[PDB]
């Protein structure tokens, strides 16, 4: 059942839908800004209506 | 925007501090204070 799903193919003919690869290293959410704003009651809830 | 509790400006005071590594000598601006003696060729009372 795995040969029938084209597991036999040359892996060099499989292209990403963008044609590119990617190495992402992004500074992310830590949560110190949101917890600080909650204690000061400035912006307690950050989730918007949308 | 980050609102943070700070120290109110009226409950602290900036004070200027003068830091020195040593006490200057009496004849600080004199390169050779010993030339008043070395040039007393008549004597000193």
């Amino acid at each position: 059942s795995m040969l029938r799903n084209w597991s036999w193919v040359n892996v060099h003919n499989v292209h990403s839908v963008t044609g590119t690869s990617e190495n992402v290293v992004l500074a992310g959410y830590v949560g110190l800004s949101r917890t600080h704003d909650y204690i000061m009651d400035t912006r307690s809830t950050p989730a918007t209506s949308q | 925007i980050k609102t943070a509790p700070v120290v109110p400006p009226t409950e602290q005071r900036d004070m200027v501090q003068e830091e020195r590594v040593g006490t200057p000598v009496k004849n600080a601006g004199n390169a050779n204070p010993a030339a008043d003696s070395d040039n007393a060729t008549e004597g000193v009372v």
